């Protein structure tokens, strides 16, 4: 449950105060809430979480690996595909 | 572990195959390809009054599968049919989801419980209770752009601020409501604003249409000559 | 005198001719051919109508030693004046292969005859490159910023070709080829697009290695060559500007008529689909009646 909530709240907002995090993500100690966040790759700086960190890092990794040019498809690639379908 | 032929069959056989595929896929949480399969199956089936058993079963499934996506099949659909008698339960099942009242939906699935069990969409009706909620919060976000969770509780009788917060939070991962929450100010601020004729979005969309048009091109070319070549080979005056 | 050689339009006749003269004096092994060019001048386009050979013997010890008959040139000119009287000395051709600085001295000699500034038309007989086998040059006099006095040097002229109505249709009668640089059908333009691009790639690569050769291998620095490259960088396109956002928008509109036209042809072709299938139904009837008729046809062959 906590991980499911943790994923959904990244989209919702960039920041939740420390107190609002504890209630949502179901803990009984404010020190556990902070530790969980550090391991999960959100920095608490100024008692505001930054959900955006992990999201940027996951995304950076997908761009790091390469399969990548064809899946998205270039402009040049779309137009080359039209002409050759015809011409068979 | 495929070996199904598309070589030499009847259109009877494609109708059976496409029905079984759609149905199976539904409970295992894939609704998108099932749409293709059931929309396909009806049309391939011969349209007749002695085929009414198989046809009647397909119509019931298809609407149920539209509700599972969170899309809504026509009220026009249930009305102009000569299927009306059997399509008596589905109309209420669609209406309950469309108006997004959860209390109506609970009474319906109880009342038609015997009818649905036969046609075995009953296990799918349980899953549609998710889809109810989805329609009911969709309306609220579209109608009021910026609305406090407080007002959403009033409207749809949610328990608390929190209860609705969690619904949205889960829902926007899947992109259903397409909003973002403002926690500190206590409201939900909707992010749909259109105008994607500034975006590069039309190119992908257009290419999928050009791939359908290319499929129709391949499909005519092979089949056209084929009856002609046999018919020329056979003797004539 | 003047510069008025902005464009040089060159008849296809002349090129053909130049190869013909070159072989029939049999100048090979780094021997050259000079002939007069006859044609129009006092026009911004210099028209090369015609050429004729001058006897010229070019030495192998030096490049500074040559024989050329001045007496010959006039006789040639007056006979050609009788044919058409719009033909006057407008330069002389070199048979290439490449430019020389002993051609400068020859240029000055042709400057007597002319009332225009001599065209040196290096007509290559080697057919090198897929583009023109002509580079053109005119001898022009300049001072320069270096500290260089009274220089005689040859400034490149862009080369074009034009042909008359009678002349062009002569080509078309001779040849029947479809060409590898033509911009015709879908396939052909697909080939041109790849070819054009690779064209540019080749020229740019030379420039990069030419820059190296100034700055380590002491080739000369020249403000004309540097000045040209500055212009490239200043008028370079930029993306991510509002110009680019608009180009994408224009791009969707062209994608859009291609999509609509793709759907339109589907309807005409599916019309044809049905109609082949209607003809089969009628040819079935005809085929069945045919069989009774073939029985009598089989039989007659057995009986006789």
């Amino acid at each position: 449950i906590r991980d499911e909530i943790a994923k959904n709240t990244e989209l919702s907002y960039d920041f939740l105060p420390l107190s609002n995090i504890k209630a949502l993500l179901f803990f009984n100690n404010e020190k556990e809430t902070e530790k969980f966040a550090l391991e999960r790759n959100w920095p608490i700086v100024n008692s505001k979480v930054y959900f955006n960190n992990q999201s940027k890092e996951k995304a950076d990794y997908e761009d790091e690996m390469m399969h990548e040019e064809d899946q998205k498809t270039n402009i040049i690639e779309k137009a080359m595909d039209y002409a050759i379908s015809i011409e068979n | 572990k495929l070996e199904y032929p598309h070589t030499d069959v009847s259109s009877s056989l494609e109708a059976r195959y496409f029905f079984y595929l759609s149905k199976i896929n539904a409970i295992q949480l894939d609704y998108s390809t099932a749409n293709e399969y059931i929309i396909a199956a009806i049309r391939k089936a011969p349209h007749n009054s002695k085929s009414l058993g198989f046809l009647q079963q397909s119509n019931k499934l298809h609407c149920c599968i539209q509700l599972l996506m969170g899309d809504i099949p026509e009220l026009s659909f249930f009305h102009q049919s000569n299927m009306q008698k059997s399509l008596l339960p589905y109309y209420h099942l669609t209406k309950a989801v469309k108006l997004g009242d959860l209390k109506k939906f609970t009474s319906t699935i109880t009342k038609y419980k015997q009818l649905l069990l036969k046609d075995d969409t009953y296990q799918l009706c349980v899953r549609l209770r998710s889809n109810v909620i989805k329609t009911g919060i969709r309306i609220i976000s579209l109608t009021y752009k910026k609305i406090s969770l407080r007002d959403i509780c009033l409207k749809l009788n949610l328990d608390s601020e929190q209860t609705v917060e969690y619904m949205v939070s889960r829902a926007i991962r899947d992109g259903v409501i397409e909003a973002k929450i403002n926690h500190e100010d206590g409201f939900i601020e909707t992010t749909e604003l259109l105008n994607i004729y500034d975006s590069e979005d039309p190119q992908q969309v257009f290419d999928e249409r050009i791939k359908f048009a290319n499929q129709l091109h391949d499909e005519y070319l092979v089949s056209m000559r084929y009856p002609e070549d046999k018919k020329t080979q056979q003797n004539e005056k | 005198m003047s510069l008025q050689h902005e464009k040089v339009t060159i008849a296809p006749l002349v090129l053909l001719s130049a190869l013909d003269h070159y072989e029939r004096t049999q100048t090979k092994e780094n021997k050259r051919c000079v002939g007069v060019i006859l044609g129009d001048a006092n026009s911004s386009t210099i028209r090369v109508t015609n050429s004729f050979a001058l006897p010229f013997e070019e030495d192998e010890k030096n490049s500074d030693v040559w024989f050329l008959d001045h007496n010959y040139i006039e006789n040639m000119n007056e006979m050609c004046k009788k044919i058409n009287a719009k033909e006057k000395l407008i330069g002389w051709y070199h048979s290439g292969p490449k430019l020389r600085a002993s051609d400068l001295k020859i240029n000055e000699l042709f400057k007597k005859y002319t009332q225009n500034n001599p065209l040196l038309l290096i007509v290559d007989v080697k057919q090198q490159g897929v583009g023109l086998p002509t580079d053109a040059y005119v001898a022009i006099e300049q001072v320069k910023d270096d500290g260089t006095s009274t220089e005689k040097t040859f400034l490149h002229l862009p080369c074009t070709i034009e042909a008359e109505e009678a002349e062009e249709i002569g080509v078309e009668h001779l040849l029947r080829d479809v060409r590898d640089q033509a911009a015709g059908g879908l396939s052909i333009r697909l080939t041109n697009q790849l070819k054009s691009l690779k064209g540019l790639q080749s020229k740019l690569k030379d420039v990069v290695e030419y820059l190296d050769k100034v700055i380590n291998k002491e080739l000369p620095i020249n403000h004309t060559i540097l000045g040209k490259l500055q212009d490239v960088f200043n008028l370079l396109p930029n993306l991510g500007t509002p110009d680019d956002d608009e180009i994408d928008v224009e791009n969707h509109d062209r994608i859009n008529i291609s999509n609509n036209l793709q759907k339109a042809l589907t309807v005409k072709t599916n019309d044809e689909l049905m109609v082949i299938y209607i003809s089969n139904l009628v040819r079935s009837i005809i085929a069945f009646d045919d069989l009774i008729e073939n029985k009598i046809q089989n039989k007659k062959i057995q009986e006789q």
